[PDB]
C-alpha cells in the first residue's frame, strides 16, 4: 500500500537549513503530489505546500514562501522539504501527505511524521476539546470562513501522532475507514459524527477545506475517553 | 508543418506535459538569436538564384557527363528542371531555417523526392553533389564569407543557424 | 500548426516563393510578442494544477444537475475525467502560447470536440464556464503580466468561441 | 424532402431512367405503410397542444437548471421559445409521418440546428429530454396502433440521434 | 423534388399547421389510387419509346420544314437531339405522374428549357405540338384506349391520372 | 445491380445516413409485390424452354430474311445462337423479377447490346419480335396472376425499350 | 451492390441458370421475415448513437492506452475519427442486414479498411473490440434484450437477425 516513509528527526541550530525527506512507495509517485503540513508543538495543522512530481510544479502556503523549498527526485520516488532560516517558531512535526490533482485533492496518505527542533478560508472547529463514552454517538462541527462547494477532508490525528485521512468530499469514506464515521454540510457549516465510538477512535480530527488555495485545517477537536 | 516551438510543443504533447522550463528557455534562445536567424535567412534568399545556379554549374562541371547525351542535364528542358529542383530545394532549406525545424523540407520536399528521382532517372550522386555545393554556398553566406558578395550585418556569430543551414541540406542529400 | 512563422511559410511555399521582407517581419512579430506570450505559458505550466482545479469546481458549481445520474460526471471517475480534460484543455493553451497560434487548440481539442462531446453527451457549456472562470479569475499584475494576460485570454477566448 | 418517392425518382433521374418496377415497388411501399404513418400523423397533428406541453415539462424538470438565469429558459419568454421550439420539432415529425421520409426534419429543424443551438446555448440534452419523454409517454394501442407507434417512435429516435 | 405529400407538408409549413384532417384526407385518396396511379405509370413507360418517335415523327410531318436543311431537325443530330430531348420531357412527365406533383417536372427540366431553346434556335410551336401529342399518346396509354396496345388492368376510371398526366404536358408547353 | 433494396441503401449511404423510415417502407413494398414478381419467375423459370423456342419460332416467321446467306442465322448454329440469346435474355427477365428490378438485365444483357448487335450485324428488331410475341402471348389467368402478367410484360416492355 | 435477391441470381448467373425453386423458396421465407428485417433494422438504427458511443467508451475504458498520448483516441479530433468509423461500421453493418447480403458492407467499407488503419496506425485489437461491442449492443437491440431500452415489436424470434448482425460485424472484424 501508499507508506510515503519520512526522513528522522533532525536537530540544527537558528539560521541554519532543514532538507526532510519522504520516500514515496507503493503508488506512482508522478499521478499524486507530495504535500507537506506544518503541527506546532500541541497545536493544529497547517499546509505548509505541495509539489506535483510530474510537472515539478510547487504550491506553497504564503506562510511559508523562501522559508520552505519543495524539490522531487521522479528517479527515487522521494519528495524534499528544504527549510531556510530556522528559528524557534519553526519547531514543529513535518508531514508529508501524498496529495490528489484537482477533485481528489486530498491528503489521503501520510507519512509517520518528521520532527523538527529548533483571504485565506478560515476552518473553525469550535470545540477543541470532546469527551465522551464507548458506544456514544459523537458530532464533530466546523464552519468555513466563506462558502465552499462541500471540499473538506476530516483527518484522525491518533494520540501517537499519524494522521490518516477519514472522510473526503465531505461525506466519502476513505478505504480503511468503518461505517461508524460519518460527515455532512453543504455551505459553510459541516460535522463529523462517529456512531458507537470505539477506543481505536481515540483522536484529534481535523477538518480541512480543499476549495480555495491555500489549504487550511481546522483547530482540531481533541476527542477523549 | 512545424516550427521549432512547434516542434517543442509536439516534443511536450508526446508526454502530455506542459512545455517545461528548459524546453521554454530553449525557445527563448531561438528567440534572443531571431534577429540572426531573419539576417542568416535574408542572406540565403538575397542570393537564392546565385547559390543555385553555381550550384548546378559546379556539379555540371565536376561531371561533365551530366550535359551530354543521355545525361540527366542534357538538353534545355532537363536544364531548366534542374535548375528548378535546386531552387525548390534552397527555398524549403530556407523554410527550415526560418522555421527552425526541418518539418517544412522533410514533409513538403523531401517525401518521395528519392523514389521520384529513381523513377525519373535523376542521378542521386550528381543532386547530393549540387545540394552540397548549395550547403557551401549557402553557409558562406550565412558567415558573410562569400568572396564576390558581402552583406552588412552586425558582427557576430552565426556558426549555430550556418550548422542548421548544413544540417537541412545534409537531411536533403540524405533523403535522396 | 497554425503559428506566424507556419503561417507565412504556408504562404511562401503556396505561390512558390522564398521568404520574403514579409515573412521575415512577421517572424519579427513572432520575436517581439514572445516574451509576452511565453510569461503566460511559464505562468500557467507552473500553476495548471491549481487553475485546472478552480475551473473544474466552477465549471460543477455552476452546473450541479451535471452530478444527477446519467448526466456527464454523474460518477466519480467522469468528474476525474472532467477535470483531465480541463487540463487537456490548459496544456493546449500553454502549447498555443509558446507556439504563439491557436494551432495546438485547433489541431488537438478543437478539431472534433463538437463531435465527441454530442456523442458522449459533454455540454459545451460545462467547458465554457470553466475557461470562463478561468478567463475572469486572472488578475494583472498579480498572475500575469498586462500581455502575458492578453495572450492567455486570447487562448481561452479562442477556446470559449470554439465552444459557443 | 426526403421519402420513399423523391428518393426513387433521384435515383432514376440521376442515371437519366423512366420509372422502372424498382421505383414502381417502393411506391407501393409507400401506399402499404401510408396507414400506419397516417395514424400515427392524425394522432399527433390531433393532440399536439398536450404533447409538446408534457414534452417540454418534462425537459424542464429534468434539467431545472436551464431557469438560472444567463441560461435557456431563464425568462418566461424563453420558455414559451422552448415549447415552441417542441412544438415545431412535433409538427416535423407530423411532417415526416405524412411524407413518410425524414425529408422535412432534415431540411427544416435538423439541417442547421447545431449551430443554432451553439450559437444561442441551446443543449441539445434539453431537447432530447422533451423527445425521449415523447417517445416513452407513448403506449399501444391507448395512443395510436402498434405500426403507427413504430413510425411514431422512428421519427422520434430519428430527431433524438440528430441531436446526438 | 417534392411529392405530392410532401407538397401537401409544405403547404402545411406556410401556416406553420400540423397536416390537416383535410389535406390527410386528400393523401389517403392519393394512397387508394396508388396502384392506379403506378399503373399509369407503368403505361406510359411500358410505350415510352412509342410515344416519344411517334410524337416526334408526328411533329416532323405536320411540319416539313423542321426536317428541311435549317429546320431544327435536319440532321441526324438534331433529329438524335430531339427524340432524346423528347424522351427527357416523356421521363420528367411519368417522374411528375409517380409522385404525384409537378416540383420535379418544373425544377429539373422547365427551370430555363424556354431559354434554353431559345437560345438553340429551338422552335417553340413545334416543341408544344411534340409535347402535345406526347400527351395524347401518354393519355390514350393511361386510359388504355392506344389503338395498337393494350395493356391489361383491372377494370375502372384512371381520369383523374389521365388528367394529371395532360396537366402535366401543359405545364410543359406553357413553360416553353 | 438496381432494386428497390439497393437503391435505397445506395442513396442512404451516398448522403452518409442510417436506413430510415422511407428505406424501410421500400422494402415493405418489395416484401408486398414480391409475392407477383416471384410468381412471374417462377412461371417463367419452369416454362422457359418453351417460351424461348416460341419468341424464337416468332422472330424467324417474322424476319424469314435472317436465313439468307451473310445475315444472322443463316446457319444452324447462328440460329441457335439466336435461340440461345433468346433464353440468355428470358433467364435475365427471370432474374429481374426475382431481384425486384431491372439490374439484372442493365447490367448483363442490355449494357453493351447496342454495340455488340453492330458489330456482329444483329437486328435489334428481331429480339424485339421476339420478346414482343412472348410479352403478348402470355395470358392471365391461364399463364400467371394478373400482378405476376404484369411484373413480367414490365420486364419484357423494358427489354423492348432497350432495344429501341 | 447486391442485396439476398441479387445475391441468389448471382449465384444462380454462374450456371446460366434460371433461378431455382429452392433459391425462391429461401428468397420467400427472406420476403416472410422482411417484416423481422425491418424491425431488426430499426432496432439498429433508432440506437445507432448508442450503440457507437457505448462501443468506443468501452474499447477505451478496456484499453486506456487508446486515450493516453500516441494512443490513437488521444485528441478530440482521433476519437471523432473513431466515432465517426464506428458509425459508418455500423451503418454499412444496418446497410447488410436491411439488404441481407454483406455485398454492401464488403465492398464499400471492408475493401481497403485494414490497409487504411495500417497506414494510419489504427490498432486492429481495439477497432475488433469496439466493432465486436457494436455486435453485442447490436444483437441485444435486434433480440431487444437492452437493458435501458426496449423497443415495442410483435413476440417472436429474431434470431436469424441476430445472427446475421453478428455475421456482418464478424465480416467486419477477420477484414480488419
Ligand atoms: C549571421 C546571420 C550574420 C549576423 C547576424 C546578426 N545580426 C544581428 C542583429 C540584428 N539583425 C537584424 C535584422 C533582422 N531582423 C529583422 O527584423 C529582419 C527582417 C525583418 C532582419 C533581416 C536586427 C533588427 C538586429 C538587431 C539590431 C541590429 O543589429 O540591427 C546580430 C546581433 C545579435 C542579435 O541582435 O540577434 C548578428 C550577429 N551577423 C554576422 O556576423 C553574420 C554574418
Ligand atoms: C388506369 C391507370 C388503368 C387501371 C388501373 C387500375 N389497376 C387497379 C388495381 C391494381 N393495379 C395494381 C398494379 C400496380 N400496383 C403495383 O403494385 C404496381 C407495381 C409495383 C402496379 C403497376 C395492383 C396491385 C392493383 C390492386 C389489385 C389488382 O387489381 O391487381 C385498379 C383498381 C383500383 C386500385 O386497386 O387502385 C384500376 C382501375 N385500370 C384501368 O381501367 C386503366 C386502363
Ligand atoms: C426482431 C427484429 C424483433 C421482432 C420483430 C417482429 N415484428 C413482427 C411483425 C411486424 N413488424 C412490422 C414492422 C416492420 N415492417 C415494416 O413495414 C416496418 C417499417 C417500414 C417495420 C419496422 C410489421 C408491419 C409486422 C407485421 C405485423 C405487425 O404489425 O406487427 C414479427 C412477427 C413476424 C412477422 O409478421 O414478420 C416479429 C417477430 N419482434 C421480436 O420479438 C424481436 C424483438
Ligand atoms: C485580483 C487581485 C484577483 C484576486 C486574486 C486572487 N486570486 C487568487 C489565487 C489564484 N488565482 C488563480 C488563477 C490565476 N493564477 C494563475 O497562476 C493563473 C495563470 C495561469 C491564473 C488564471 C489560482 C489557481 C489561484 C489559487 C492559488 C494559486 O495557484 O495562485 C487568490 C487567493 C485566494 C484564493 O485562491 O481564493 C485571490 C484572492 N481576487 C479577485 O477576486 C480577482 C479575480
Ligand atoms: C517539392 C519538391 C520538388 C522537388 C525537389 C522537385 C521534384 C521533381 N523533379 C522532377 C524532375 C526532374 N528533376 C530534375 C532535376 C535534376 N536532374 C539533374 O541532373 C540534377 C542532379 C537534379 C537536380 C539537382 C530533372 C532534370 C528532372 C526531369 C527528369 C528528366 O527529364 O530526366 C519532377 C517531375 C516534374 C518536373 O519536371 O518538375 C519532380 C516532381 N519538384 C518539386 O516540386
Ligand atoms: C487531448 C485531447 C483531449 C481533450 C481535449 C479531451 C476531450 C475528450 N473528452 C472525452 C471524454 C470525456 N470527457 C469527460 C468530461 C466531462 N464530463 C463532465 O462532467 C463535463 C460535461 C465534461 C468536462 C467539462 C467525460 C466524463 C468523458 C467521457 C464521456 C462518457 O461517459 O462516455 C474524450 C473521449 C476519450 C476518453 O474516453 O477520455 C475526449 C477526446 N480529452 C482528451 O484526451
Ligand atoms: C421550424 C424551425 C424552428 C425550429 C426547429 C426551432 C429552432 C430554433 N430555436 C431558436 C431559438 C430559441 N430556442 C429556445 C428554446 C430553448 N430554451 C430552452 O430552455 C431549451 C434549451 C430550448 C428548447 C429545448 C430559445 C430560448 C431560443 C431563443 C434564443 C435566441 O434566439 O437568442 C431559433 C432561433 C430563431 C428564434 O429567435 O426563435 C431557432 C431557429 N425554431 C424554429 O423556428
Ligand atoms: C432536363 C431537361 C432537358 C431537356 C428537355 C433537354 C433540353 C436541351 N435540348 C437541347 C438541344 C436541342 N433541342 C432540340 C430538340 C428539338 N428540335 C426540334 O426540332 C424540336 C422542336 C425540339 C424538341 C421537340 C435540338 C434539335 C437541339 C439542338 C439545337 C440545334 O442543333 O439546332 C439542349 C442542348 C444540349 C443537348 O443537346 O443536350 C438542351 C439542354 N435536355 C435536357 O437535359
Ligand atoms: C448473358 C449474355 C449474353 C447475351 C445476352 C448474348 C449476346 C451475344 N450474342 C452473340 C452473338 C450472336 N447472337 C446471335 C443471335 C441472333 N441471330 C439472329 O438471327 C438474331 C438477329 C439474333 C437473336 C434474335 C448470333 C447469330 C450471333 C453470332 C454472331 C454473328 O452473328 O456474327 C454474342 C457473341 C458470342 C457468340 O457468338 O455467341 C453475344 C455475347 N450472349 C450472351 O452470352
Ligand atoms: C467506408 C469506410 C470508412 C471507414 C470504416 C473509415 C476508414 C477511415 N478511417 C480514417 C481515420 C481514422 N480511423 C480512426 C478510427 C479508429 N481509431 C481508434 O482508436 C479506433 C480503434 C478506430 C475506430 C474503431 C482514427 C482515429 C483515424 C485517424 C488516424 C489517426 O489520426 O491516428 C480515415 C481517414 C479520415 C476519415 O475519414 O476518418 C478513413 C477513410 N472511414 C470510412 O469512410
Ligand atoms: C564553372 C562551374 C563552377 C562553378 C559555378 C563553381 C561551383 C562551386 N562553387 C563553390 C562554392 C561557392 N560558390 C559560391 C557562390 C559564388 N561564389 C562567391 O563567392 C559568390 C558571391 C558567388 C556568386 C555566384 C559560394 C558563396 C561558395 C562558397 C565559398 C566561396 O565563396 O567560394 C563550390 C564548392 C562547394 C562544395 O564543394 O560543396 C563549387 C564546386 N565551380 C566551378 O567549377
Ligand atoms: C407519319 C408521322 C405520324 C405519326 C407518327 C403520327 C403522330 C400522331 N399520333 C397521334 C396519336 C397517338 N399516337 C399514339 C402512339 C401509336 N398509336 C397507337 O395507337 C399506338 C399503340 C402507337 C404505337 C406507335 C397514341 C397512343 C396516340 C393517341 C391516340 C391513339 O390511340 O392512336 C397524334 C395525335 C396527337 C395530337 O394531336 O396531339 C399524332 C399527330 N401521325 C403522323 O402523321
Ligand atoms: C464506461 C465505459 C463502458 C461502457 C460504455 C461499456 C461498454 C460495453 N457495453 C456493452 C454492452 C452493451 N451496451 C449496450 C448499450 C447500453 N446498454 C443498454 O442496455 C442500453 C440501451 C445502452 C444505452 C447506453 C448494449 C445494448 C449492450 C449489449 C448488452 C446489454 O443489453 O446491455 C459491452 C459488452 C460488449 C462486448 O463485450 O463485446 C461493453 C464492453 N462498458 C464500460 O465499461
Amino acid at each position: 500500500e501508499v507508506q510515503l516513509q519520512q526522513s528522522g528527526a533532525e536537530l540544527a541550530r537558528p539560521g541554519a537549513s532543514v532538507k526532510l525527506s519522504c520516500k514515496a512507495s507503493g503508488y506512482t509517485f508522478t499521478s499524486y503530489g507530495i504535500s507537506w503540513v506544518k503541527q506546532r508543538t500541541g497545536q493544529g495543522l497547517e499546509w505548509i505546500g505541495e509539489i506535483y512530481p510530474r510537472s515539478g510544479n510547487t504550491y506553497y502556503n504564503e506562510k511559508f514562501k523562501g522559508k520552505a523549498t519543495l524539490t522531487a527526485d521522479k528517479s527515487s520516488s522521494t519528495a524534499y522539504m528544504e527549510l531556510r532560516s530556522l528559528t524557534s517558531e519553526d519547531s514543529a512535526v513535518y508531514f508529508c501527505a501524498r496529495q490528489g490533482y484537482y477533485a481528489n485533492s486530498q491528503f489521503t496518505y501520510w507519512g509517520q511524521g518528521t520532527l523538527v527542533t529548533v483571504s485565506d478560508i478560515q476552518m473553525t472547529q469550535t470545540t477543541s476539546s470532546l469527551s465522551a463514552s464507548l458506544g456514544d454517538r459523537v458530532t464533530i462541527s466546523c464552519s468555513a470562513s466563506q462558502g465552499i462547494s462541500n471540499y473538506l477532508n476530516w483527518y484522525q490525528q491518533k494520540p501517537d501522532g499519524t494522521v490518516k485521512l477519514l472522510i473526503y468530499y465531505t461525506s466519502s469514506l476513505h478505504s480503511g475507514v468503518p461505517s461508524r464515521f460519518s460527515g455532512s454540510g453543504s455551505g459553510t457549516d459541516y460535522s463529523l459524527t462517529i456512531s458507537n465510538l470505539e477506543p481505536e477512535d481515540i483522536a484529534t480530527y481535523y477538518c480541512q477545506q480543499y476549495s480555495k488555495l491555500p489549504w487550511t485545517f481546522g483547530g482540531g477537536t481533541n476527542l477523549e475517553i | 508543418m512545424l516550427d521549432a516551438f512547434s516542434r517543442v510543443v509536439v516534443n511536450s504533447d508526446s508526454k502530455a506535459a506542459y512545455v517545461s522550463g528548459s524546453d521554454l528557455q530553449a525557445l527563448k534562445t531561438f528567440i534572443a538569436d531571431g534577429n540572426k536567424r531573419l539576417d542568416a535567412v535574408n542572406s540565403i534568399v538575397s542570393n537564392a538564384s546565385c547559390i543555385v545556379s553555381d550550384a548546378v554549374s559546379g556539379m555540371i562541371c565536376e561531371n561533365p557527363g551530366l550535359i551530354a547525351p543521355g545525361g540527366n542535364c542534357y538538353t534545355n528542358r532537363r536544364m531548366a528542371a534542374c535548375l528548378r529542383d535546386g531552387e525548390i530545394i534552397l527555398r524549403y532549406t530556407s523554410y527550415a531555417l526560418l522555421a527552425g525545424d526541418s518539418s517544412v523540407l522533410e514533409d513538403r520536399c523531401l517525401n518521395g523526392l528519392k523514389e521520384t528521382y529513381i523513377a525519373l532517372g535523376v542521378p542521386t550522386n550528381s543532386t547530393v553533389r549540387a545540394v552540397s555545393i548549395m550547403k557551401s554556398s549557402a553557409v558562406a553566406f550565412i558567415s558573410n564569407t562569400a568572396s564576390q558578395r558581402k552583406m552588412a550585418t552586425a558582427d557576430g556569430d552565426c556558426s549555430a543557424l550556418s550548422s542548421e543551414v548544413a544540417s537541412y541540406c545534409d537531411k536533403v542529400s540524405a533523403a535522396i | 500548426m497554425k503559428s506566424v512563422i507556419t503561417t507565412t511559410i504556408s504562404a511562401a511555399d503556396a505561390a512558390g516563393r522564398f521568404p520574403s521582407s514579409s515573412d521575415l517581419e512577421s517572424v519579427q512579430g513572432n520575436i517581439q510578442r514572445a516574451a509576452s506570450r511565453l510569461e503566460a505559458a511559464e505562468k500557467l505550466a507552473g500553476n495548471h494544477e491549481a487553475v485546472v482545479k478552480e475551473a473544474g469546481d466552477a465549471c460543477f458549481a455552476k452546473y450541479p444537475y451535471l452530478k444527477n445520474p446519467g448526466e456527464a460526471g454523474d460518477s466519480q471517475e467522469k468528474i476525474n475525467k472532467c477535470y483531465r480534460d480541463i487540463d487537456h484543455y490548459m496544456r493546449l493553451i500553454n502549447y498555443s502560447l509558446v507556439v504563439g497560434g491557436t494551432g495546438p487548440l485547433d489541431e488537438w481539442g478543437i478539431a472534433g470536440a463538437r463531435e465527441v462531446y454530442r456523442a458522449l453527451n459533454l455540454p459545451g457549456s460545462s467547458y465554457i464556464a470553466a475557461f470562463v472562470f478561468t478567463r475572469d479569475r486572472l488578475c494583472v499584475p498579480r498572475d500575469m503580466s498586462a500581455q502575458a494576460a492578453v495572450e492567455f485570454s486570447g487562448a481561452l477566448d479562442y477556446v470559449i468561441n470554439s465552444l459557443c
